[PDB]
């Protein structure tokens, strides 16, 4: 196997409450060593391993270098969010809610964005609690989503299984049946 | 650890020694944005959808990556030329929807735990390599600094149809081949 | 991409205002630097503005700036002798840090003489040399002084003789030949 | 319109006050290898090189962040290539030179890289031979009687002339040190003969001093003039000196009475 060395830098912003509260993050690292990173919540860059103490020290030393990151918050992050991110976050795409046998029954709810997502099971109209199995969200990563939730079950000829979906999406959830074959 | 409700990652930045070669990509509560094409100086938008029109300079991309190639070489020496440990990935397949024969869908083979970020993903039906039909994310980025890469492929399910995942990773033996059929 | 900048020659009274104009074409531009560059230097960075403010002043330069028009001028007042040199105007993106200059602009102040007194004077000739040197002096910046018509003799342009320590300015033009009939008395321009 | 941003990369740490180039001026001839060198300020991480035809303003050649190209699409073609090996000085090498690559190569640095310092710069000359290369003469001549009393003020004129090609530095000198009070150069050489384009130049400069500073025997003036030839290492086969780079100047002493 070829002997590698990789180097990364990653430019992060955190955002709370719209662009009320804006954190940003620059973080160096070696391999997989963050040994640097400048942190708007500290306010100067911080040495995270001993490689990254010389660094840390000379460019707070440097007026331009602080200063720079310091306006970060607001060059890049504010700016962003006004540029991109807000739009984005209107993207909203309605969830697919189809269930299947496998005595195991499945509400596999897919193609969704954002995250967020209540799924419940109901048997009779009463919920079901107990039997019920949910993976963790899934990223498609195509900008959407699915989650598969399972249900023990043991069937009866006049039972009716729901499986209930919200979504922030949806006026009104999505309900769909299964009956005994 | 940091609480937020959104992140964005307006600069994941990556070179490596081996090539040498880098990336650079934007990633928004952990879906990508965009990507530079390095070599045609080009930033190419994964989905003209989540591309909420702001334009970004190719070149703002590539200025960034020699920093990077500088960077690292300076890390290499204060690193005592400490070599990256390759990881052992681990995959996994999945359709992106439910699976009803003689329908179209698509096959989703989920790269995790990569790295160095230098891995092969292709597809095969029923043995053979399928050629086209396919496409890729780029290396994702994750909080513990390895990636993670996703490929597509668009098929129509039927009973004389059988599907691998095959990857190749340094911290891997062999090729690796993830199963799946309808 | 291109940045226009006029006009491309200047000449301006000492004392007077002189003003450069450009036109950018990349929307995308956000610094926008100002160059003063003198013969055979490097181009000196006097000014510059970012497309977050609409003017900016330093004493006596004067920038604006016109996102929505693309256009960006240079403001001297009250020129002075010094002044006088090539300017540039440029432009950068958030994107991309190189500049792109404009064709630059020829900027010349005419000195303001006190008291003229225009006198022609011949100087002693050089051990070393077969030629004999006239200085015209002293005259207003108006004067002529055209170039020789005749291939043995040499005129130069005026050129303006420094502040001193005395507060004193003052023009000279040079003549030269080794040509046998030369006169000092020649060195045409009148009144 | 609506332009993303992102976070800019900084060099990771470990010249002078202003950028330097030297030398200023550089000639040679067609087919010649030739590299300019770059000392940055002390501490800039980015560094341009420029290039400047006269009558014209600067564009853009190569851009370096620390030891790697950043931008490199204003190279005019695969003859040029530049370096800089430690993200410091920098180099920029210039093969089988052609007339066209004549300009002043400009250099510059950024602390980050938006706000660029620009250096002095180095002329390039280059010629189709070097068989027309003459250093100048020069000759200082001694202020008129008439003037002196006229006007209590002493002119002195110093004249280079028979130089080629046109780029010369001229100076004066008092008793060390060099002197830029009373100096008035022409700013532009005027053809020894406008009809031709192998003609060499003259020059002429002017240092004017109060009577009594001419009148003071002690007083030692010197014209000096810097000319930019060809050097010790270059091949000479014409019936004449070699015109190297080299300084030529002329004397003259305060007159008494
Ligand atoms: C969000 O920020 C606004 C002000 O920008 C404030 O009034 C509101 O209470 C905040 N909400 C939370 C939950 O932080
Ligand atoms: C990826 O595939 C290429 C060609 O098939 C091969 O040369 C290379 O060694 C492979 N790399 C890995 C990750 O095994």
């Amino acid at each position: 196997s070829p002997e590698d060395f990789v180097y990364q830098f990653k430019g992060l912003c955190y955002f709370t409450n719209g662009t009320e509260r804006v954190r940003g993050v620059t973080r160096h690292i070696y391999n997989r060593e963050e040994y640097v990173r400048f942190d708007s919540d500290v306010g100067v860059y911080r040495a995270v391993t001993p490689q990254g103490r010389p660094v840390a020290e000379y460019w707070n030393s440097q007026k331009e270098v602080l200063e720079g990151a310091r306006a970060s918050v607001d060059r890049v992050c504010r700016h962003n969010y006004e540029v991109a991110y807000r739009g984005i976050l209107q993207r909203r795409v309605e969830p697919t809610v189809t269930i299947s046998p496998s005595n195991l029954l499945i509400c596999s709810v897919t193609d969704f964005y954002p995250s967020q997502i209540k799924v419940r099971w109901f048997r009779n109209d009463q919920e079901e609690t107990a039997g019920v199995v949910s993976t963790p969200l899934i990223r498609n990563g195509d900008w959407t989503f699915q989650i598969l939730v399972m249900l023990e079950m043991t069937p009866q000829r006049g039972d009716v299984y729901t499986c209930h979906v919200e979504h922030p999406s949806l006026q009104s959830p999505i309900t769909v049946e299964w009956r005994a074959q | 650890d940091i609480v937020a409700d959104h992140v964005a990652s307006c600069g994941v930045n990556l070179y490596q020694f081996y090539g040498p070669s880098g990336q650079y990509t934007h990633e928004f509560d952990g879906d990508e944005q965009f990507y530079v094409d390095l070599e045609r100086k080009e930033t190419a938008w994964r989905w003209p959808e989540f591309s909420k029109f702001g334009g970004f300079d190719p070149q703002g991309a590539l200025r960034n990556m020699a920093v990077a190639k500088h960077n690292l070489n300076i890390m290499i020496k204060r690193y005592n030329s400490t070599a990256a440990t390759n990881e052992v990935p681990e995959v996994t397949v999945f359709s992106k929807s439910p699976v009803t024969l003689g329908q179209p869908n698509t096959l989703i083979c989920l790269v995790d735990n990569i790295f160095p970020p230098v891995v092969n993903i292709t597809w095969l039906s029923n043995g053979q390599s399928v050629t086209e039909g396919v496409s890729e994310t780029s290396f994702l980025s994750k909080s513990d600094h390895s990636f993670f890469k996703i490929s597509y492929l668009t098929f129509l399910p039927s009973a004389d149809e059988i599907y691998d995942c095959k990857v190749e990773h340094w911290g891997l033996d062999q090729p690796l081949l993830k199963h799946w059929e309808p | 991409e291109n940045v226009e900048q006029h006009p491309s020659t200047l000449s301006v009274q000492e004392g007077d205002s002189a003003v450069i104009k450009c036109t950018y074409s990349d929307s995308a531009s956000n610094y926008f630097p100002w160059y003063k560059q003198e013969l055979g230097k490097r181009p000196q960075l006097i000014i510059d503005i970012r497309s977050n403010v609409g003017e900016k002043k330093d004493q006596r330069i004067a920038v604006t700036l016109n996102k929505t028009a693309k256009h960006f001028s240079l403001h001297i007042t009250e020129t002075q002798p010094e002044d006088s040199a090539v300017y540039f105007c440029a432009a950068s993106s958030f994107g991309n840090e190189k500049l792109t200059f404009g064709t630059g602009t020829r900027l010349t102040i005419i000195p303001n003489i006190q008291n003229p007194d225009p006198a022609v004077y011949q100087l002693r000739d050089s051990k070393s040399s077969d030629k004999s040197v006239c200085l015209f002096t002293d005259f207003d910046s108006q004067t002529n002084v055209s170039q020789s018509k005749d291939s043995d003799v040499y005129i130069t342009d005026k050129c303006v003789l420094d502040m001193r320590s005395m507060d004193f300015k003052s023009n000279s033009a040079v003549a030269w030949s080794n040509k046998s009939d030369f006169a000092c008395a020649n060195a045409f321009n009148n009144s | 319109n609506p332009v993303v941003h992102f976070f800019k990369n900084i060099v990771t740490p470990r010249g002078g006050a202003g950028v330097s180039q030297t030398p200023s001026n550089k000639v040679t001839e067609k087919g010649k290898y030739v590299e300019l060198r770059c000392d940055p300020i002390s501490g800039h991480t980015a560094l341009y090189w420029y290039r400047q035809s006269l009558g014209q303003g600067p564009e853009f050649l190569i851009y370096f962040q620390g030891t790697g190209a950043a931008d490199d699409s204003g190279l005019p073609n695969d003859r040029f290539f530049a370096v800089r090996p430690e993200g410091s000085v920098s180099t920029l090498k210039i093969q089988r030179t052609e007339r066209g690559d004549s300009a002043v190569y400009l250099c510059a640095t950024s602390a980050l890289g938006d706000t660029q310092y620009f250096g002095p710069g180095t002329r390039l000359t280059v010629l189709e031979d070097l068989k027309n290369v003459f250093p100048p003469e020069v000759a200082v001549f001694e202020p008129s009687e008439a003037e002196i009393s006229h006007t209590q003020k002493a002119t002195l004129v110093c004249l280079a002339t028979g130089f080629y090609p046109d780029h010369v530095e001229l100076s004066w000198w008092v008793n060390g040190k060099e002197v830029h009070s009373g100096v008035c150069t022409d700013p532009q050489p005027l053809k020894e003969q406008p009809a031709l384009n192998d003609s060499r130049y003259s020059l002429s400069s002017r240092l004017r001093v109060s009577a009594t500073f001419w009148q003071n025997p002690r007083n030692h003036f010197r014209c000096q003039v810097q000319f930019y030839g060809l050097s010790e290492n270059d091949e000479w086969t014409q019936d004449r000196a070699k015109p190297v780079t080299q300084i030529v100047s002329a004397e003259a002493w305060g007159r008494a009475d």
